[PDB]
Parts: C-alpha cells; structure tokens; sequence
C-alpha cells in the first residue's frame, strides 16, 4: 500500500499485545518473486532493506565498533550480506563473519565451522544472524521451538552481547526458537522487520534495540511466535524495492557513542535511560581475540 | 621454482570462449562517486558498477595462494569499480588491466595523468 517505499515492514504494537495460537502459516504472494535492479543478488537487496530500517532505530554506533556476522556464507561461495555490512558500517568498523561452509568474505576476518566451535572473550556492539538449517525443510510433526544455533545464539547474546548492544536474528515459520523472543524482553525495544524484496516469505528479522542484561517485559515464546504468524496470515505485504533505489543516506553514521566499563553493580537508572538511546555501549575495550574448536579424532 | 601461474591459466581459459568466474557480489550505490579503481567504499560513477573485492578476486575465489611474500590481498574488504562494458567479467577485468598511482582511476579507464593535469610542478 503505503509502505512500499519503506525498506520493509515492523510487527505492529497492538499484535504483539495478542495471545493467539500456532496455526499453519498461509501467506497469499507466497512463491510471487520481487522485480530486482539489473543485476543485483537477492541477498544484497536483503541486507539492503534490513540496514535501511536499522538506520531509523536508536543502534549505538562508537568508534571502532565491533560487529559478529552469522550465517554469512552462502551456496555460491561469497558474502552478500558482509558486502552490503562492510559498505554500511563506518570505515574502521571490526567486521568479523562466519558460517558452517567454507566461503570468500569482505570481513577483516571469517570463521569456517558449525557457530559452537565459535568462541570469543570480547563483547559485540552488534550481532547479526541469517542461519537456517536447511532440515527445517521437513515438516513431519508439529512446529515446536527449534534449538540447534539458536541454543548457542541466546547463549552468545547474554554473555557476549555488551549493555546498549542491539541484534538481527532471521527467522521463519518453522525456523524459531521461544527463548529467543523472550530475550527480546532484555532490550529497551523490539519488533518483527519484513523486507519488501522478500515480503512474500515468512521470513523476519528479530530486532532486538540496545540490551539491558534484565527483563523489561515477560513475553512468551510459543505466543509470541504465534502472533507473528497471525500478523503474517492477516496482513499481506506487496513486493516492492523502491527503498533501494536511493542510496542518498544509506551509511551508518559514527554516532561516537561512548563506552565505559562499569562492572555490574553501578548500572542505575540514569544508566539504563542511556542504554535505551544508544548514547552509552557498557562492555571492556581490550583487543578482540576469536577462535575456532578444532575436533580431532 | 615449479609456481601454479593462474592469471595465464585464466587469461587462456577466457581466450578459449569460456563462462567468466560468476557470483561477484555487486553493490548498490548513488552512481555518484570519485571513479577511483579500488576503494574503501562503492564509489561507482555513471559509467561503473561497484563489486566487494573478495568476490572480484581470483586467488580469493580460486582458494590459492596470492602472488606477495607475506600473501596479502588488496581486494578483500575493498570495492572494486568495473566499467559497465565489462561487468559480464570483473575478475579477468582485474587481472588485465593495472591502477594508477598518481588518480588511482583505471589506466585507460579514467587516468587521463599521461596528458597533464598540472604542470610537474614546474
Ligand atoms: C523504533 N523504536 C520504538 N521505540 C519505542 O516505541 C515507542 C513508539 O515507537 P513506534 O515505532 O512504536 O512508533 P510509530 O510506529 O508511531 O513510529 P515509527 O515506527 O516511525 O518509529 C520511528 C519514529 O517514531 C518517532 N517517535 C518518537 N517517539 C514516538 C512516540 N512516542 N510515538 C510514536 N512515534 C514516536 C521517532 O521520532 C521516529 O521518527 C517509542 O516511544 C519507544 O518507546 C524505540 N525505543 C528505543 N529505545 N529505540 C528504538 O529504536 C525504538
Ligand atoms: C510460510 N510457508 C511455509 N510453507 C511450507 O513450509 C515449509 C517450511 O517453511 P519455512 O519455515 O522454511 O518458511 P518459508 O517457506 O517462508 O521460507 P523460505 O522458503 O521463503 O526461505 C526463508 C529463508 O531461509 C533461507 N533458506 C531457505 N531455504 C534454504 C536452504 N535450503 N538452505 C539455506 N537457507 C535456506 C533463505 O535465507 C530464505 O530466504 C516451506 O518450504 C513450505 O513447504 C508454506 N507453504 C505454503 N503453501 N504457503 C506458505 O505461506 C508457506
Ligand atoms: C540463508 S544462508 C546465508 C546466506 C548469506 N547471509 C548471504 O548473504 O548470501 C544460511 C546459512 O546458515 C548457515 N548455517 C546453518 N546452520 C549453521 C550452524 N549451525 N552454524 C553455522 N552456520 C550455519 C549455512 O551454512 C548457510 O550458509
Ligand atoms: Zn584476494
Ligand atoms: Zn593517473
């Protein structure tokens, strides 16, 4: 309708506050592709879309940011989506990308290997996850909350997420988990974000907006979950791209959000209000180290 | 000495009239930029595509070693900008054809230095 020249679409309010059940998920454009500029890659137009809405929400954006990118291979051996991060975050940003499969990527440094051999001693400013397991594909029972990577991501966002720290974790109908919407509750916001370019699936990105260590709301998983398929069944979206027409003020601006050390006891009031405008990033400021569990046998 | 010289093995495989390495990861941009060869950031004008320089590069795509002692990478993390009538080949574009030092524009593709921009000082 009116929210075609907008990058994508955000679960409204009033259907989060619902309590509906699970039902199958029965999208009306669903197969109908979108009309891409000449050229360009379905992926690219994704992260597109999904950096375009990240640029309205309240991110803290300091300066050399540390950003984790999940899922960031693909069957065709490159990184659309680290391409399209790389170009949006501020230059000096330390970008780093992995996934199960071996691939070429734009990120000052890649790791190849399932997501639980990844470990790190350093907090991230921003997590971004688009791994799906393709055995999502056979439904032979009902859909219940998956765990494989999700297990480890809700793991990874408490005690590698840094206070004022937000994410962007995909999800389907089938690819869910209901730990993962109640970690939504952590950050001072949320919301279900829908790209045109891919309107026609129930994919979305969980967003989650600066993180706060404790529980601001109670949400229910399975609910929450089912209120997503309901918004989905009730609110065809039209395929559209003309967000990515105008790449006028697509880069992320260097906000110089500040950041401080401050353990865990000093976190007041006056704090958190800083941690949901993005004007402070709680976490150290060591160098970043990573690494990958090798298996022998 | 005995060296896998890929470059050559490219150069003959396209001279042989086959499909060029596909799957370069173009951006999207205003079309607007400097022109500059390789950057930090697409900076196509209305006569370049950008590409990610991992996805433009042989040894990157070709998982081989890159021709450097210490093997660095000069594309990885960059964006390569490709003239439109050669898009269809970014990675042989990038082999065939070397960046200025003084612009950094493409030689024959934007460096106009070889007809006097100032006056060698003097
Ligand atoms: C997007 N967002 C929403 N909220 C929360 O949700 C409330 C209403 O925000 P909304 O997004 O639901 O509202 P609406 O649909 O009307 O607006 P839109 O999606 O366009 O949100 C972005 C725009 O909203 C404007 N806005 C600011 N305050 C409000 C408000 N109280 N009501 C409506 N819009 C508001 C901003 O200026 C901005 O231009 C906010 O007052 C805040 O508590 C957020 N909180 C943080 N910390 N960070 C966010 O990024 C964020
Ligand atoms: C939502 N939905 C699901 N199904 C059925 O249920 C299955 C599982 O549903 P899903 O959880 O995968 O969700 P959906 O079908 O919306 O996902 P989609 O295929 O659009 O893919 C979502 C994203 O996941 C990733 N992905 C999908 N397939 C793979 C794969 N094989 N490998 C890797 N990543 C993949 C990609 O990023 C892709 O854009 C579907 O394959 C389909 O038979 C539907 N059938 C009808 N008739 N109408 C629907 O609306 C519908
Ligand atoms: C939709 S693809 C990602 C595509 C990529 N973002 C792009 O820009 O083209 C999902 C990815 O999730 C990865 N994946 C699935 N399960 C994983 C796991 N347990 N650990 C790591 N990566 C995983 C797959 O290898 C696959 O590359
Ligand atoms: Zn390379
Ligand atoms: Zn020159």
């Amino acid at each position: 309708s009116s929210q075609a020249w907008q990058p994508g679409v955000a679960m409204p309010n009033l259907y989060k506050m619902q309590r509906m059940l699970l039902e199958k998920c029965d999208l009306q454009n669903y197969g109908d592709s979108a009309t891409l500029p000449k050229g360009i890659m379905m992926n690219v137009a994704k992260y597109t879309q999904l950096c375009q809405y990240l640029n309205t929400l309240t991110l803290a954006v300091p300066y050399n940011m540390r950003v984790i990118h999940f899922g960031a291979g693909s069957d065709k051996g490159v990184a659309p989506g680290t391409a399209v991060l790389r170009q949006w975050l501020p230059t000096g940003t330390l970008l780093v990308d992995s996934d199960l499969n071996d691939f070429v990527s734009d990120a000052d440094s890649t790791l190849i290997g399932d997501c639980a051999t990844v470990h790190t001693a350093n907090k991230w400013d921003l997590i971004i996850s688009d791994m799906y397991d393709p055995k999502t594909k056979n439904v032979t029972k009902e859909n219940d909350s998956k765990e494989g990577f999700f297990t480890y991501i809700c793991g990874f966002i408490q005690q590698k997420l840094a206070l004022g720290g937000s994410v962007a974790i995909k999800i389907t109908e089938h690819s869910w988990n209901a730990d993962l919407y109640k970690l939504m509750g952590h950050f001072a916001w949320w919301t279900a974000f829908v790209t045109n370019v891919n309107a026609s699936s129930s994919e979305a990105f969980l967003i989650g907006c600066n993180y706060l260590g404790k529980p601001r709301e109670q949400i229910d998983g399975y609910v929450m979950h089912a209120n997503y398929i309901f918004w989905r069944n009730t609110n065809p979206i039209q395929l559209s791209s003309y967000s990515l027409f105008d790449m006028s003020k697509f880069p992320l601006k260097l906000r110089g959000t500040a950041v401080m050390s401050l353990k865990e006891g000093q976190i007041n009031d006056m704090i958190l209000s800083l941690l949901s405008k993005g004007r402070l990033i709680i976490r150290e400021n060591n160098r970043v180290v990573i690494s990958s569990d090798v298996l022998v046998n | 000495a005995f060296a896998v010289d890929a470059a050559k093995a490219y150069k003959d495989y396209l001279a042989s009239g086959g499909q060029p390495i596909t799957n370069c990861v173009k951006m999207l941009c205003t079309h607007t930029g400097t022109g500059q060869a390789i950057t930090v950031t697409p900076e196509a004008n209305m006569d370049q595509e950008s590409f990610g320089g991992a996805s433009c590069c042989l040894y990157c795509r070709c998982h081989i070693d890159h021709p450097n002692p210490k093997g660095f990478c000069d594309l990885k993390g960059k964006y390569v900008q490709i003239p439109t009538t050669c898009a269809n080949d970014p990675v042989g574009f990038t082999l065939k054809n070397t960046v200025c030092t003084v612009c950094g524009m493409w030689k024959g593709y934007g460096c106009s230095c070889d007809q006097l921009r100032e006056p060698m000082l003097q």
